[PDB]
């Protein structure tokens, strides 16, 4: 239970880690939704990811 | 044949001037196309595509 517990919050840390990275790429597409150099499919794709 | 050849090569040479202008301008707008897709390509590298 302790290894599953601490392993579970470590996996929580990696999930919020790569989740935070993908959220920052969403924020890049928020910076780049003006001109046509990103895709709305990739904007909403990274949002659904 | 000097009036004839003179009209022949003044109009021929006129067509050569026209040819350098028109092929030059097609080189211009072709360069414009290479720079639009080049520039858009580089901007897609600025996000990393």
């Amino acid at each position: 239970y302790q290894a599953t517990y601490d392993s579970a919050k470590g996996d929580l840390a990696k999930a919020q880690a790569a989740a935070n990275i993908a959220q920052l790429t969403v924020n890049r597409y928020q910076k780049l939704l003006g001109t046509q150099y990103i895709s709305k499919q990739e904007y909403d794709q990274a949002l659904a990811d | 044949t000097d009036q004839q050849t003179l009209i022949l090569n003044t109009a021929t040479a006129y067509f050569n001037v026209l040819n350098a202008i028109d092929v030059l301008s097609y080189t211009q707008a072709q360069k414009e196309a290479i720079y639009r897709q080049l520039d858009q390509t580089t901007q897609r590298f600025n996000v990393g595509l």
